[PDB]
């Protein structure tokens, strides 16, 4: 019962996000401002101080700026504030991104760090070089002259757990990461989404270091073929906005790309390129000694009997994915609770095998035929 | 379950801190006159009268209004066809307002130089060659043009295999331009509202057509509709009005003047005709995968900066890449760089190169550079 | 209304003359509320499930 | 894609054609064999039965090749016509050149490799017929076969090609004993796997064709049962499922 | 495996039983959640109960043998009459010679060459005489340096140049003395010393003494280079080069404390100011008594200027101190009596308790602090010398107690008093520091803020501190913009590129470049090495007597 402790960490930690003016200053700053405030966007800026602000309703009336703390910060394409009724520019710009951008980043990371991952030690290496490594150690890359790899593509057979890797970087990392999915951008409206991309890319250089993961890239972009019926995607707009921001003029800054992709023949071949993918990971269905570190991590927190002997599954069957082991190791955990044992004997977690395994039937007359 | 504890009296540690801690002359007289100044909301005239000129102004959604001058205005000074502002309350122009900047097209003007030179690109002699005269010697030096009475090309397009180097010289014509450069943001070109990016396109030629002497780099053609099927759906109308604006401003009934368009596409057959044509685009330079002496000048270039023996020889390491894009050579370079790191050796050296040119072609899944095959030797 | 009980995607009244917040109102939610399919149960069959 | 020509081969080494063409002798009536010690048998499903059709002709999947061999055929009717007379064709040619029976193992070789040669010419389509020989030769004593449109072949004590191939070879291999199929034992598993792979309720003599070959002083006699025999068959069968009930 | 043994570890009752019946496992249940239980005492479990299960560990371990293992729960203990018995054993067989070497770092407060002679009685191979004391601790420490790298001038060149303008002029020659392992710095330049002045002159003379961290017969050459210096800041740097030419040194010591050492406000006396420190580099812990008599009458003479009693303090916080729980030193007993004779002085507010916390420091209930606290409580000035005494007084342990004290303490609007305990709150946690997380921006307090870049404290280097520094690096506070790069030279012990750039663009006035120079300073877990940040709680100092500061030393 040390569950009450755990649930009580939880509840203090959200009291301590809850509980996370000046005499005559302020006073007079929030009678200049108006009760209502609406924000416009900053179309000219004139000496005089007072400047052309459009409007969602276009009244561009010249107006006064008097900001008590700063007027300097005026830019052109500024989103100035301005009183409801008098529309005079009240003060310090808001800045505030799209609400869209806002819900991509995460700031928590529920796996942990790539202990849970077994058997896939070498694309563990290529993503820390690329990701974990410039930052943690930035002088090994200066010295041997070669600017860090920014760009990452995971391909694999579905459930090898490229997402796993994905999770296990937003553990440790020092970069705010972004988490959007490939398909993700569906804005109906013509532009917009292709604007999407451009924002999502510059809130990760307003955030410096970043990484950005782009699960199921393949909807955003792939083959990039013509209109054909007429219907015309625009989602090659949007891919190629997005190819834009990765090596399209200027420069990406300090921002690293992670993306996942079940099948990688069918990605456009600019995408998937060097100077946008420099770094490729692939994820092999596990064999065997792989498959034994899955199967020990799964059953590490499950009691396991003398009895069980692992090595004789993983060597029986072969074909089965890492998220089948999981599969395996919950459905066997079923099992036992049926015959009412907390502790899974060998026989269960042979029977668990066999029902996970129904669905996938492979295989023609190639058998006497070679 | 007493280290979890730890972490919960730190919790309440915390929480106990919290509730413990817990227990310019603008903003003066100017304000006061402030409130009471009147607005002037921005309006555009269209016409002028006799005697009384009663100028008629749309206000820009509302309607055409019939305001006099303001009593304090100078009738000289407003115009017709000039921006002006009108007190809503008092329903004359009290000031005139200057001609709107259109800042969103002014953003894509580079502005800033890319610190590229032409020496960074590599193995395309003759690609930077075409450029140079359609870009930097028409515009620095036109009296050798005139001098055989021929005309610049005014126009050119860059197509190739992606990661060639279209864009890299882009970069570096803008480092040497010596005169506007102007990037333009291909989803900027498409907007919500209909025909609204076809009127950024009239602004775009404007902008272009007030600085004298101008390249624009249209990247991404096909962003730009570079198409025309134009179906019944009309799914892409919008586009397709906004790629014809671009044609037609672009040549026909006056063209550019003095404008040169680089327009650089890795797909060229999807290019709509009418673009494709020349006059709109008199060059076609299309940048090829580079050839041998290409290819070692690139490995020498990107693996300049990094510290390698002095005996290395790129020409091996080129002959054993047959058909590489600039951006794949660079990615050699640096994962032969990144394999050294991997063994902790400052100076790499050549076998280091030959591992990363297994790892950039053979070990990709190109099936051609790992060969299995005893088929030919 | 505490700052605290606002948050992101809420959908709060605005007072009709100083735009204050007045009280924060539920059910924001797009069509997908109808596909719910929660009311009016469907007719209990597990006895009526046969082998 | 990599489909139409026999000679095409996809990127994984598969010859699709061939490969449909092996799926293909599922749609066909069931045919097995057991090898059964002193006797071999071959069994059919005589599919399309209907009042009209006289059924005039002897047999009708279950054809001899030779005094000493037999075959029955399952895939499409026109190249089956084709294979048996080839088959009969090369059998005489052996007697004819060495005035012996043909070996079995040879028979089937020697169709296969005509078969195997129609995957491996661009004009041709693989051949759709599967076929299962049974016969005694001197080599090798009584021994069963089965030929595959690929044009592969192999000997089985026990195998079943049409329809429920699958269901067939599952009872087979459950069912069967080595070296104590007794030919009359061996019919009788005949009779009980054509009833688990046949729709067919009751297993009527009209739906099921029996051919069975033995050695009878010194000369093969093969004979197919006539419907009062395969009838006796079918009640034993019958009984011994009502002597089976209570105790199951 | 000891997993349902652990359940009588309440009832010590359960120590007792531990050692009766653990027998087949060497480790097994007597590590993982006993030595958890161990790991759990510094995390969570009470200081008492802790002390306890150091028996019990040190009882289990004993059948097991495995002297090391053994030393290191009697250190954690505190008792040097259990560490002798396992010295005893460890002389018993001979590894004896690691465990010797090791054990001058290893070994707690509780002695620095007593521990050399705990055992000294055999003799024999005259091991831990020599292995813990400094003659084998930095003997092949050259050496082995010298194969890794070679020592020269390459952090004086132009990136880890610290600039001049007077007062960035003597930093960076201490900073290159940090460099100095490296016995060269004294040696370049043409009288580096002459171009340091007042307290940079101070620091120039004491790197002789950083030059050789070992080698008394090094150092003496160290003393013929400035012999009888003629300035007084070179003469007061020479002592302390003296103090710190050895862990340890048992020769040069005894003369100087008697070279100077007027005992009254002077120059002699302030001369001898330095070598007052570098006695006290030898030693720490609290209750010793071997060079106790040289120092007693230095505080005893309670000259009216702070700086004779606060090297006094400074020195006797690390010259006579040997016991846990606090001790009643000689000095330290009259350091209340000249404490309670400055009514005034705010200096010695400060100061008094770097040698009576420092005292009370490497202690466990801390009772016997608490009683001398009692005689200390009196004038608000003494009241917040009491606080910083207590502050160090508390266990250091896993007990949350003392830090919740301090915190609701802290929280109170006035904090003259509180300005260290925020750095307390970090002596005491060194596991899970969940709580090292400290909300300083929703403090309202100057002195908090100040105090909370230090409260870091020294770090391996990791990422999370730099950036803190790095938000905080320029707050309005001067104070506050010091105390940030002092903090990232704790961390430093980018790797360092990023803070040196940052800290030049950030910088450009003269306050801002030394304290830049300082976290460049330090660009390239021990009970006798809790000295440093001790010695330096508040960076409020002044530049004389920061340069005075510059003696802080002990981590390798
Ligand atoms: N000839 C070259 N010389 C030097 N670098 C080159 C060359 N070709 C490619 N590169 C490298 O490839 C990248 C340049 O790609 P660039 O900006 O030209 O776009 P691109 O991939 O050709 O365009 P697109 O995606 O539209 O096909 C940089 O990393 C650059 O160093």
């Amino acid at each position: 019962l040390e569950r009450i402790k755990d649930y009580l960490l939880m509840e203090e930690e959200f009291i301590r996000n809850q509980e996370q003016k000046q005499e005559e200053e302020r006073s007079k700053v929030d009678d200049l401002r108006g009760t209502p405030m609406s924000v416009g966007t900053l179309e000219e800026i004139i000496d005089d101080n007072h400047a052309i602000v459009s409007t969602s309703v276009g009244s561009e009336h010249y107006v006064s700026i008097l900001s008590f703390v700063d007027k300097d910060l005026l830019e052109p394409g500024c989103s100035v504030l301005l009183n409801h009724k008098v529309h005079a520019v009240i003060g310090v710009l808001m800045d505030d991104t799209d609400p869209l951008v806002t819900v991509m980043k995460v700031e928590k990371a529920p796996q942990e760090t790539y202990a849970d991952i077994g058997g896939l030690d070498n694309q563990i290496q290529e993503i820390k070089e690329s990701v974990e490594l410039p930052l943690t150690h930035p002088e090994y890359y200066e010295e041997m002259g070669i600017k860090p790899p920014k760009g990452v593509i995971l391909y694999g057979p579905p459930g090898t757990g490229k997402t796993l890797l994905a999770k296990a970087v937003a553990n440790q990392t020092s970069a705010t990461f972004l988490r959007v999915v490939g398909s993700e951008l569906i804005q109906k409206y013509l532009g917009d989404g292709p604007k999407l991309v451009r924002e999502l890319f510059r809130v990760a250089e307003e955030h410096a270091p970043s990484i950005v993961f782009i699960d199921e890239i393949d909807a955003i972009g792939t083959k990039r073929y013509d209109s054909n019926s007429g219907g015309e995607r625009e989602i090659q707009r949007t891919m190629l906005e997005l190819l834009n921001q990765l090596d399209g003029f200027d420069s990406r800054g300090d921002v690293k790309v992670i993306m996942a992709t079940n099948r990688i023949e069918t990605l456009d071949p600019a995408l998937i390129r060097p100077g946008r993918i420099d770094r490729k990971i692939e994820f092999p269905l596990p064999d065997e000694k792989t498959k034994k570190r899955i199967f020990q991590i799964h059953t590490s927190r499950m009691t396991l009997a003398d009895d069980v002997t692992l090595d004789d599954l993983i060597m029986a069957k072969d074909d089965l994915s890492g998220a089948d082991i999981k599969a395996i190791c919950t459905e066997a955990g079923l099992m036992a609770l049926r015959e009412r044992r907390m502790k899974v004997t060998n026989e269960d977690f042979k029977k668990s095998k066999e029902n996970v395994l129904y669905k996938k039937q492979e295989g023609t007359p190639e058998g006497l035929y070679l | 379950d007493d280290i979890q504890q730890l972490l919960k009296k730190i919790n309440e540690l915390t929480g106990i801190k919290e509730s413990d801690t817990g227990l310019l002359a603008a903003d003066k007289q100017t304000l006061q006159s402030e409130q009471p100044l009147q607005v002037a909301r921005c309006t555009k005239i269209i016409n002028a009268d006799s005697e009384d000129p009663k100028y008629i102004i749309n206000v820009k959604q509302f309607a055409k209004f019939v305001v006099d001058l303001s009593d304090q205005v100078a009738p000289t000074d407003i115009e017709e066809g000039m921006r002006v502002g009108v007190d809503r309350n008092k329903y004359q122009i009290h000031i005139p307002l200057p001609p709107k900047i259109d800042p969103t097209v002014t953003m894509m003007q580079v502005e800033e130089k890319p610190d590229v030179t032409y020496s960074d690109v590599g193995g395309c002699k003759e690609q930077i060659e075409k450029l140079r005269e359609v870009v930097e010697t028409p515009l620095l030096h036109p009296e050798r043009f005139v001098n055989l009475g021929i005309e610049p090309p005014k126009g050119v397009l860059l197509f190739g295999p992606p990661g060639t180097g279209k864009t890299l010289c882009a970069r570096a014509v803008a480092n040497r331009t010596d005169a506007c450069f102007i990037r333009v943001i291909g989803s900027e070109l498409v907007q919500k509202y209909v025909g609204e990016g076809a009127r950024m396109v009239r602004e775009l030629f404007e902008m272009a057509r007030t600085k004298k002497a101008c390249l624009i780099f249209f990247d991404e053609i096909d962003a730009i509709g570079g198409a025309r099927f134009d179906d019944g759906a009309g799914g892409d109308n919008e586009v397709q009005r906004t790629m014809l604006e671009l044609i037609n401003q672009l040549d026909g009934f006056d063209p550019r003047g003095n404008i040169k368009v680089l327009m650089a596409t890795n797909r060229p057959d999807t290019l709509d005709p009418a673009l494709m044509r020349p006059g709109r685009l008199d060059r076609k330079i299309e940048f090829s995968l580079p050839d041998l002496e290409g290819r070692t000048h690139i490995f020498k270039i990107h693996a300049r900066s990094m510290s390698v023996e002095r005996d290395i020889r790129f020409e091996l390491l080129a002959r054993l890449c047959p058909n590489s894009t600039g951006a794949e050579i660079r990615s050699v370079c640096t994962e032969a760089g990144m394999f050294a790191i991997r063994a902790r050796r400052k100076i790499a050296t050549e076998k280091d190169f030959l591992e990363a040119v297994n790892k950039v072609i053979k070990s990709y899944a190109k099936f051609s550079a790992t060969p299995r095959y005893m088929t030919y030797n | 209304i505490d700052i605290n009980d606002v948050t992101p995607n809420c959908r709060v009244a605005l007072r009709n003359d100083s735009y204050t917040l007045h009280k924060i109102l539920p059910n924001k939610v797009d069509p997908l509320v109808s596909l719910m399919m929660v009311e009016k149960v469907p007719d209990s069959t597990y006895e009526m499930i046969g082998g | 894609r990599y489909d139409s020509r026999t000679t095409i081969f996809s990127p994984e080494g598969r010859l699709y054609q061939v490969e449909y063409a092996m799926e293909a002798i599922g749609h066909a009536g069931t045919c097995l064999g057991i090898l059964a010690n002193d006797g071999v048998l071959l069994a059919a499903e005589r599919r399309n039965i209907h009042k009209l059709l006289d059924e005039v002709f002897f047999s009708e999947k279950i054809y001899k090749l030779n005094e000493d061999m037999a075959c029955s055929v399952a895939g499409i009717t026109s190249d089956a016509n084709v294979l048996t007379n080839e088959l009969r064709l090369i059998a005489q040619r052996y007697l004819l050149q060495y005035q012996e029976p043909i070996p079995c193992e040879q028979l089937v070789t020697a169709l296969c490799d005509i078969k195997q040669a129609y995957t491996q010419f661009g004009g041709k389509r693989p051949f759709g017929v599967s076929l299962l020989y049974i016969g005694w030769d001197k080599h090798y004593g009584f021994q069963l076969y089965q030929s595959d449109p690929s044009g592969n072949y192999g000997g089985w004590k026990a195998t079943c090609i049409g329809n429920n191939s699958a269901a067939a070879v599952s009872m087979l291999k459950q069912d069967y004993k080595e070296g104590e199929m007794t030919l009359k034992s061996a019919l009788a598993l005949a009779i009980k796997v054509l009833n688990k792979t046949m729709d067919v309720s009751k297993l009527s003599a009209e739906k099921v064709e029996i051919a069975t070959l033995t050695r009878e002083n010194g000369k093969t006699v093969i004979r197919v049962l006539k419907q009062k025999e395969v009838e006796q068959l079918i009640k034993k069968h019958e009984e011994e499922e009502a002597k089976a009930e209570r105790e199951k | 495996p000891l997993l349902t043994l652990v359940k009588e570890i309440v009832p010590l009752l359960m120590e007792i039983e531990q050692v009766d019946m653990l027998e087949k496992d060497i480790d097994e249940n007597a590590y993982a959640k006993v030595c958890l239980y161990l790991t759990s005492c510094v995390n969570y479990v009470p200081e008492p109960e802790n002390s306890a299960l150091l028996r019990c560990a040190l009882g289990v371990f004993r059948k097991f043998s495995r002297f090391p293992e053994a030393l290191r729960l009697a250190l954690m203990l505190n008792d040097m009459e259990l560490v002798e018995d396992i010295f005893t054993s460890c002389k018993d067989v001979v590894m004896l010679g690691r465990h010797g070497v090791f054990l001058e770092l290893s070994e707690d407060v509780e002695e620095y060459e007593d521990l050399t002679e705990i055992m000294s009685n055999v003799q024999l191979n005259s091991n831990f005489l020599a292995l813990a004391r400094e003659l084998d601790i930095m003997e092949p420490k050259v050496p082995d340096d010298i194969y890794k790298t070679h020592l020269e001038n390459n952090r004086f060149g132009g990136s880890g140049s610290q600039v001049d303008s007077a007062r960035m002029n003597l930093a960076s020659s201490f900073v290159n003395g940090f460099v100095n392992q490296d016995k060269l710095l004294t040696d370049d330049g043409n009288k580096w010393l002459y171009k340091n002045k007042d307290h940079g002159m101070l620091s120039a003379a004491a790197s002789l003494g950083m030059i050789l961290l070992w080698d008394v017969d090094g150092g003496l050459t160290q003393i013929d280079k400035y012999l009888y210096s003629s300035e007084d800041y070179i003469k007061s740097g020479a002592l302390l080069a003296c103090g710190i030419v050895n862990s340890g040194v048992r020769n040069e010591c005894d003369p100087a404390l008697a070279l100077l050492s007027d005992y009254v406000l002077h120059n002699s006396n302030t001369m001898r100011l330095g070598s007052i420190f570098g006695l006290g580099l030898a030693y720490a812990g609290s209750n010793r008594e071997d060079v106790l008599t040289l120092l007693l009458p230095v505080m005893g003479d309670s000259k009216s200027s702070m700086e004779v009693a606060g090297v006094t303090a400074l020195a006797c916080g690390m010259i006579a101190v040997g016991s846990c729980n606090g001790d009643v030193t000689s000095t330290i007993l009259q350091t209340i009596m000249e404490k309670s004779e400055t009514e005034l002085k705010d200096t010695y507010a400060r100061w008094l308790p770097l040698g009576l916390g420092l005292n009370h420091l490497g202690k466990g209930e801390a009772i016997e602090a608490i009683l001398a606290a009692l005689e200390v409580v009196s004038e608000p000035f003494r009241s917040f010398a009491n606080t910083l005494v207590d502050v160090c007084a508390y266990a250091g342990s896993g007990n949350v107690l003392k830090v919740q004290q301090l915190l609701h303490i802290c929280s109170e609007h006035f904090d003259s008093k509180e300005k260290e305990e925020d750095k307390d709150k970090k002596e005491k946690k060194d596991k899970d520091k969940k709580e090292a997380p400290a909300d300083m921006g929703a403090h309202q307090g100057v002195a908090v803020l100040g105090i909370a870049l230090i409260a870091m404290g020294e770090e391996i280097g990791a990422e999370m501190a730099l950036r803190t520094f790095g938000h905080l690096l320029r707050y309005g506070e001067p104070t506050l913009r010091r105390a940030v790069p002092l903090a990232l030279a704790l961390i430093s012990v980018s790797h360092d590129a990023d803070p040196e750039v940052s800290y030049n663009s950030i910088f450009a006035a003269r306050l801002a470049a030394m304290l830049r120079q300082l976290a460049q300073y330090h660009a390239k877990k021990g009970t006798l090495t809790l000295c440093p940040y001790h010695s330096d709680r508040q960076l409020m100092s002044q530049v004389a007597v920061a340069g005075l500061l510059t003696v802080l030393v002990s981590f390798l």
